[PDB]
């Protein structure tokens, strides 16, 4: 999901 | 506790404010004449790279951090195209009868019809940008109406008894950003009668941007059936979420 | 100029809770399936239309506009206005949609019908929300007729009406203030009530959508009424 | 044309 990795990026 | 509800009415502006993303550029060539399906991929790579914004921009509004992973995932998931229309809107306000998608790429209605479809919905969100031009609506009060359909457009779609406590936390931003626009319009000079009917007016087009987020979904969907569009990965999963 | 703008507060609640169209029944000697749930539900949507054309007529400000103006907000909004009637009706049965005083549907009942049970959610949601939010009578038949006046605005391709619709904010807040709650609270349960009809709008978008695929699956035949209905939105 | 004319003028 890569909306899940983009919020929790950093 | 929470950052959210300690926040007063100008730290709400100034961190709303500070958090907003940047107007990104096109591709657009207007020596080509663009074609309905080279149009429809301007307007995807734009809305690709926007939603990244989007997602970070996301976690400056204050509360959101203040809430699961799937929660933001799920209000994301429902309310990007709101949230992208409602900025594509704001960003048309002073061009009367063109969409502002870039600063390089102002549309026509007449262009709108290049795409099959388009225009019923370029149409709305024309009127939309008329709506807020006839209210002179302020930058403070946009910032305001978008992080409000971002805690709102997913709050009714959650919901088991542990879940129920990050509903009632929603609304509690909720009802602090109502305050915030409160502040804002008693501070331009508007009387308690004028106060209530804008805080309404404002509301009420969110009902209408809701419309043209569904209407446009739809349209959406129909397209990647139709496959005429370029490639775009996380719309795909931004759409199937409506799927 | 039309004759609502004149009107009390209390005046606007009178016309509006007089106006108020009546629950209807549901076709007796009912499990269900999914076509049987499908002809109930038709058959008391397409009564319920000719009394809300006659409910809107009784609205103020709604006779005052064009005959075309009139066709335009009831197209957009037909499924909207029935939708929070039901969940109006179905507030005090908690889990349980009212669509008629003799047809109490769970969320159960809804899943024989395909995609039936997703919008069933977001009706119960938002009957759990008018119940937590302790929603009055006075409140429900203004946001009944700004969903009437307010869902196809912005679509005639308009001052009179935006001119009702701050008449009916003014009376909103008159009915707060009323029973007591203070400014703060006033402008913030005006905000909740609103924000709802975004979701009602939602709630009324998603569904055309599952309307419009029955009707090209010919699952029940509607009448004519509700496809002109249902035609209107393409 | 549209049976919602009908209804709205009687
Ligand atoms: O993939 C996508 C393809 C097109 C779009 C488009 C938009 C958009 C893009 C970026 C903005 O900042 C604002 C609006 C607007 C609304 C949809 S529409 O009319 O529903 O089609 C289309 O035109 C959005 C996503
Ligand atoms: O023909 C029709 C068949 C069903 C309906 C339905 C409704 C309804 C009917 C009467 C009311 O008083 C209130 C709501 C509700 C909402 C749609 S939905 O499909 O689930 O969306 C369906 O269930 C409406 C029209």
């Amino acid at each position: 999901k890569i909306l899940h990795r983009l919020l929790q990026d950093s | 506790n929470s950052l959210a509800l300690s926040l007063t009415a100008d730290q709400m502006v100034s961190a709303l404010l500070d958090a907003e993303p940047p107007i990104l550029y096109s591709e657009y060539d207007p020596t080509r004449p663009f074609s309905e399906a080279s149009m429809m991929g301007l307007l995807t790579n734009l809305a690709d790279r926007e939603l990244v914004h989007m997602i970070n921009w996301a976690k400056r509004v204050p509360g959101f951090v203040d809430l699961t992973l799937h929660d933001q995932v799920h209000l994301l998931e429902c309310a990007w195209l709101e949230i992208l229309m409602i900025g594509l809107v704001w960003r048309s306000m002073e061009h009367p009868g063109k969409l502002l998608f870039a600063p390089n790429l102002l549309l026509d209605r007449n262009q709108g019809k290049c795409v099959e479809g388009m225009v019923e919905i370029f149409d709305m969100l024309l009127a939309t940008s008329s709506r807020f031009r006839m209210m002179n609506l302020q930058g403070e009060e946009f910032v305001c109406l978008k992080s409000i359909i971002l805690l709102n457009s997913g709050v009714y779609t959650f919901s088991t008894l542990k879940s129920l406590e990050e509903k009632d936390h929603i609304h509690r931003v909720l009802d602090k950003i109502t305050d915030t626009l409160i502040h804002l319009m008693a501070k331009a000079g508007l009387t308690l009668q004028q106060q209530h009917q804008r805080l309404a007016q404002l509301l009420l087009i969110l009902s209408h941007i809701r419309h043209m987020s569904n209407k446009g979904m739809e349209h959406l969907y129909s397209m990647k059936c139709k496959n005429v569009v370029p490639l775009s990965d996380l719309l795909l999963e931004m759409l199937d979420a409506h799927r």
